[PDB]
């Protein structure tokens, strides 16, 4: 799983 | 745990990269995330998780190298891929040293604790905010805290930028005491 911050 | 002890604790998770960096950056992360509940943080550390903090872009590391050109999930229409993105959580946790702030290539609250948090939600609490209880509160005040066509469509996102501001400092986590009530006795409870 991965999870990229807020853009 | 007391912040001697929770830096104790990141000392044997956090890895630091080959290359040149700010040091005294790096610390400062070290710093911010020591401010995390010991009880999540040696619960990481017991899962081997490491929190790995990054000297170029993230897909610059073998690890992440499968991620070049992939768009990440929430970002579609920025025209940004992962070589982009100063942070990753979830499943490992990985940080570019310099992009704390909002601002630095992502809008959350601090880069470090959003991160930290999806890990925590995924590899400690089992998913929480996925659960039925997480979801009822996240309906109701999903969209109190800001970036709400973000914040409020993934309950994930929610849960960790509320986990950020509830451990960032003691403004951010009064400014979510009285933003997000529910929110706040959630993560009050779930520390103990
Ligand atoms: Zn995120």
């Amino acid at each position: 799983e991965v999870n990229a911050p807020v853009p | 745990t007391t912040i001697q002890q929770n830096k104790d604790t990141l000392s044997q998770i956090v890895v630091f990269p080959t290359g040149n960096y700010d040091k005294n950056e790096a610390n400062a992360m070290v710093n911010r995330l020591a401010n995390i509940d010991g009880k999540y943080l040696n619960a990481l550390k017991q899962n081997n998780l490491k929190i790995k903090l990054l000297s170029g872009k993230l897909t610059d590391e073998k690890e992440y190298a499968y991620l070049k050109g992939v768009v990440p999930k929430g970002w579609e229409g920025t025209g940004k891929t992962w070589d982009d993105v100063p942070g990753l959580g979830g499943s490992t946790v990985a940080l570019r040293i310099g992009f704390s702030n909002k601002g630095k290539g992502h809008d959350a609250i601090n880069l470090e604790l959003h991160a930290t948090a999806h890990a925590i939600d995924h590899i400690v609490l089992n998913d929480i905010s996925k659960s039925a209880q997480f979801k009822q509160i996240f309906a109701k005040e999903g969209r109190s805290l800001g970036n709400v066509n973000f914040l409020g469509v993934y309950p994930a996102e929610f849960f960790a930028e509320s986990f950020a501001y509830y451990y960032l400092n003691q403004d951010t986590n009064s400014k979510l005491k009285s933003a997000c009530p529910q929110t706040y006795s959630f993560l009050q409870n779930l520390a103990k």
